[PDB]
């Protein structure tokens, strides 16, 4: 899961890493009385969104007056702000963060990320700040450097100094540069997190380092051992039919398509899109059905589903289970009933009672049809569709 | 066949809980050879006619077990695993999803310096169709026969199964590598084994977004596998940034997509098969 | 360095713990107070010196009254515990551990060492409590079972179950027992120990688990990182001269003897004393001068060794170093006059100068005798004792 | 020889210090070839004509070193000693003293698990008399020649590196192992070496009371050493439970004395000698 930047900052803060002064508001009235609490101006107001590319879309600003402050609050307070990341609705922003405005000399990037092909933590930097870091792989790839943590020792200071030399940092910067390396891995270990970005990591006209920006992802596995971050996640700023799916044991992710998939496991739920996108489909969603094809968990999958209006049609595949296929049939004769279901649902029953289930569906009388295997269930949404 | 076989005798830990209960008494029907399981505590017992242990090295000296199946939820898995591999247990298969991957990060360093094999975690486990069940996989779709499965995901895997079944190849060993993102063997590790596997005529390779394991296989099939490999990969219409369900089924950083690892799968010179249904095609024809 | 046992009980607090309710105390009205403080009693008061063996010896009773705890503390506070542990004199015992008594059902032994074959911290436990490990190591061996931290890993729960079950615990006791190996586990590693020892640890009537002695030993070469553990440290329980050397750089240990030594390497130290002993010789001391013999050290050397009053003739013996064996020779003659040595000083000096060095040492005129080797001056001083 | 030779490039950690500059300008007179050295933050400087860098992967990258002496203070030793595994230095002499026993402990792990040696630390170093000198140890003493010796203890090596050399044997190698409790390099390690080594015709073996490596080394000798080994031991007068200087010389559990470690060299058939003057005529005698 995400956090926001200045639920980032504030963990910062409890580690002894810089970050800007700044404060977390909700009414427009809390954004201008921040001026005063925090200094003489100027000031940045940022729009807080779990969403990148908020700068561009007008979601930060720096400002030069109390009255400024109250009108971005006012104009943001409630509104949904769309970033180049945000889908088309982009994400409501219910908070702004009022810090003080930095003089700076420098821009560098520090992250940290979870390193599949080397199984390690791995923390990379680099002298481009302010730039999305996938640009400047691809591109200056050799203006990226890394270390590895190391699980049996830990992170340890010469991978700080490494690093830090590397980026052309000298004297007391390099030091300065080493404890934020080494705070941050502790961070990331201690807290279960997936990633770190620091953009811009900013050396100040002054000669300081201090993180500018903070962007933090926790790994959701672990929250059963992390209460705090647990209490720290804002749903507001997800698709609420996922968290909605999730308690009902499901896998909701939504897409832009006429046609439904309900299926019994990721790794098939992906085949089952696939097969319909290449006989001319267009699916709307990934739809993992997480506990047994219960009617009532049956049912539920129909709702969410078909809470998306451009739904045409359902496909409904489901690969064995805890459940015989013939009790499936009727959960599902049973969901369009009572869900009311007016789109045709073609149906891949495998399993134990398939060939029984299968005909329950026909002879249903609803608008149900069971395909002969996977490909032939395909192609006929593809057509009902 | 590779890894497990008529011979393996297994203990369960978690051996008492729903799930362990469960798939044990499958395997148990299926021929497995379950000796005994662990749950703390309630060692001294029995549980379906097989003694239960309070640590796992008590089970290991009364029943001489070499592999064990995990079904201990998140929370205490890392611990389960540890102590597996500390009571000398040379093959894990856990089941449990869910664990968090810097709790896999350390035990995948413990595994390959100890020497210990783990399937998983989050997999369907592993099945030599014929002689052993170790998993969650229904039974009844498996054939004795040639074709090797390696798969990043349980259900597909069935799909595949019941392919090779129905064109009559029926299978070597078919083996669940699991979702999550760092798992405890990889394809390569997988793959080196069907290659020596004088059952194994023909290699299924089922991967997924995510990673760059694929790739990472694609570049070793050509160098060091003989063995025709037929590869699907599901995903290709998954959005770039979001959790696929599997907690490893991510597009990170642009990078990772379907497309990519077919397109690496090719060039080592595999048989991509862009719609799941031909994977029974596809083996005929090699 | 050693910990008294009220310092132990102390951190085992902060860390969660089991110990018996008690109060350190200094003025025999403290111990007196403490009474009711705890509760009815009756109570255990005892001597906290550093030495084990106290039991035996007398520091440890159980008693009815608080005019027996007045009585307990007066005739001990201030007076010297000798104990089969300590040497002739005994520590002092300036202050005095009252707490609860305890209902004891049973006596464990738990403790953790660094094992130096292996190379690993090493938990042992075993169930008979109350007992020099060390006989019952040589007497039933299997008695006590181990447990090895993996340092990749860190101490881990099986690990404590595993032992839990060895010693034959069940039920609430196996977890209770598992979270104080969670604990002593986590203590030793954070604050860098060599030495744990609970002896015994308790099966109360009531069926918990109580650490009802503990006896920590922290490694002197990490106070350089535990602030705390530095400033428990209680000096009065070391020969004072001990710590007065360390505070010229040398390394002073006494003991029963007429010849003194005087050499630079702990390892040549101990051959040369050996190689005294060997020809007749008692060794009346290890000194091992630890910064080069400069006049000024040398001087300090002189006195720590002749501070003990049986000393008969003083063996100095240096091999290298980076002071001229003619200018040691100089230090050595300054020291005899100017501290006023009046024993024999039987000389043996080896490197740069070695010759010219003792040309100096016998045309002095004190009575210095310059050997003819190492072997020579072993049996010149024997003699000259 | 052993470990090093003319040969072997050198770089030192902590080389700007005071112990760094005097001990190298010395490695310098002898011959040794010290190629350079690292002190985080002056690099780009020269000290005693060597070029400095501020970390040691430039260094190795600069200057194509194996090897690496150490003179930086304890409580940074860990994390210089890790770094220069990092950095791909296979040899690694430490002269510190002070160490911390659980960072050795982590260190000792890493050390092995990475293939590199480590001799120390809290050890004078290492000398191949003629060509190679990494330590503290008075050079002027040594002679090329025939006995290998390995101590656990500094000056008292010198003791028999004078007797060798009078007697007319001189030295191939001379290994101070260190007296911290957990050293990087025991006496089998170097038992191994040194029994390989052709210029080694005999072997002086010099430990001290606490732990059991000599024990250990009893053993190995009896079953795998072929040459000559004549064996002193310090500590027969010691008391019982007290540190004697160095840090891993103690008597821990009434165990681990000087007349146990004498009696097992002896049925290793080792010559033990109970008075170090009679080093050298043993080994005449051998
Ligand atoms: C692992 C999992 C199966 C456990 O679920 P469960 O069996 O429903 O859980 P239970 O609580 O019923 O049983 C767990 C057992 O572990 C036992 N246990 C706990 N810690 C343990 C340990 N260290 N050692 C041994 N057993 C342990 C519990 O005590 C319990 O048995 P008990 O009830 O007799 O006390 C569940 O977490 C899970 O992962 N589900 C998803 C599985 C999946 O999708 N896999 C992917 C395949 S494609
Ligand atoms: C190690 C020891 C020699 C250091 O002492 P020193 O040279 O007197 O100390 P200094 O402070 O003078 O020098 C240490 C150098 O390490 C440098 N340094 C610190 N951390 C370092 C690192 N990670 N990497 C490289 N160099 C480092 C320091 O900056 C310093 O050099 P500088 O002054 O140019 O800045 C001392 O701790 C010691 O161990 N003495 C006992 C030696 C002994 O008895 N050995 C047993 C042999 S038998």
């Amino acid at each position: 899961m995400n956090l926001h930047e200045y639920q980032a900052k504030q963990l910062f803060a409890r580690y002894g890493l810089p970050a800007p002064v700044g404060y977390a508001c909700t009414t427009p009235r809390e954004a201008e009385e921040a001026a005063s609490k925090i200094g003489a101006g100027p000031w940045v107001v940022k729009c807080q969104v779990h969403a990148g590319g908020r700068g561009k879309a007008g979601g930060v600003k720096v400002v030069n007056s109390k009255e400024d402050i109250r009108a971005f609050a006012e104009n943001w307070l409630g509104k949904r702000l769309v970033t180049y990341q945000t889908d088309a609705n982009g994400q409501p922003v219910n908070q702004i963060l009022v810090e003080a405005a930095t003089d700076i000399a420098k821009e560098l990037y520090l992250g940290a990320v979870v390193d599949r092909s080397s199984r390690r933590v791995v923390f990379m930097a680099s002298t481009e700040g302010g730039v999305e870091i996938e640009k400047v792989a691809e591109e200056t790839p050799h203006l990226i450097h890394k270390v590895a943590l190391d699980p049996l020792t830990g992170p340890m200071p010469y991978q700080g100094r490494e690093l830090a030399f590397k980026l052309g940092l000298e004297g007391k910067l390099v030091q300065q540069f080493t404890k934020i390396f080494m705070g941050l891995a502790t961070i990331f270990l201690e807290r279960d997190l997936a990633l770190i970005e620091i953009n811009p990591l900013v050396i100040t006209k002054q000669g300081d380092l201090i993180c500018l920006d903070g962007k933090l992802g926790a790994d959701g596995n672990a929250l059963f051992r992390q209460p705090d971050l647990r209490e720290m996640r804002d749903q507001s700023q997800e698709d609420p039919r996922e968290a909605q799916a999730a308690q009902w044991e499901l896998n909701y992710v939504a897409l832009d398509g006429n046609i439904g998939c309900m299926v019994n496991g990721a790794g098939l739920a992906m085949g089952t899109m696939d097969i319909v996108k290449l006989h001319g489909g267009e699916p709307a969603n990934f739809l993992d059905v997480g506990g047994g094809a219960t009617k009532e968990r049956v049912t539920e999958a129909f709702k969410i589903i078909l809470s998306d209006d451009k739904v045409k049609a359902v496909l409904v595949n489901i690969f064995g289970g805890i459940v015989r296929c013939d009790l499936i049939a009727d959960g599902i004769i049973g969901a369009v009933a009572e869900v009311g279901v007016n789109v045709p649902v073609v149906v891949r029953l495998e399993g134990n009672n398939a060939e029984l289930g299968a005909k329950k569906l026909a002879d249903s009388g609803l608008n149900i049809i069971a395909a002969k295997g996977l490909t032939d269930a395909a192609q006929q949404v593809v057509a009902a569709v | 066949s590779i890894l497990i076989d008529k011979n393996t005798k297994v203990i369960c830990q978690g051996f008492t809980g729903s799930q362990g209960t469960f798939h044990s008494e499958q395997a148990i029907a299926y021929g497995t050879k379950m000796v005994g399981g662990v749950t703390p505590g309630k060692g001294g017992t029995t549980h379906l006619g097989l003694p239960v242990f309070n640590t796992v090295r008590e089970a290991v000296a009364a029943t001489g077990a070499t592999a064990s199946v995990i079904y201990v939820p998140a929370p205490f898995c890392k611990d389960s695993i540890l102590e597996a591999i500390d009571a000398g247990i040379k093959l894990i298969i856990t089941i449990t999803e869910g664990i968090p991957t810097l709790d896999m990060l350390t035990v995948k360093v413990k595994l390959d310096e100890a020497g210990v094999r783990m399937i998983g975690p989050n997999c369907p486990g592993v099945i030599t169709p014929g002689e052993c069940k170790i998993g969650i996989q229904p039974g009844h779709i498996h054939k004795p026969g040639k074709v090797g499965i390696v798969s990043r995901s349980g259900t597909l895997t069935y799909e595949a199964v019941k392919q090779t079944t129905d064109y009559g190849f029926g299978q070597s060993t078919c083996v669940g590598i699991g979702g999550d993102p760092i798992p405890g063997s990889n394809f390569i590790d997988i793959l080196e084994m069907f290659e020596k596997d004088p059952q194994t005529e023909a290699i299924v390779m089922i991967g997924e977004i995510g990673g760059s394991a694929e790739e990472e296989a694609a570049a070793y099939i050509k160098e060091h596998v003989t063995k025709p490999v037929v590869g699907y990969i599901a995903g290709v219409t998954a959005p770039k940034g979001k959790r696929m369900g599997h907690a490893g089924a991510i597009i990170a950083g642009g990078k990772g997509t379907a497309d990519e690892k077919f397109a690496a799968l090719e060039a080592a010179g595999v048989k991509t098969v862009r719609s799941l249904a031909d994977i029974g095609e596809a083996l005929k024809t090699v």
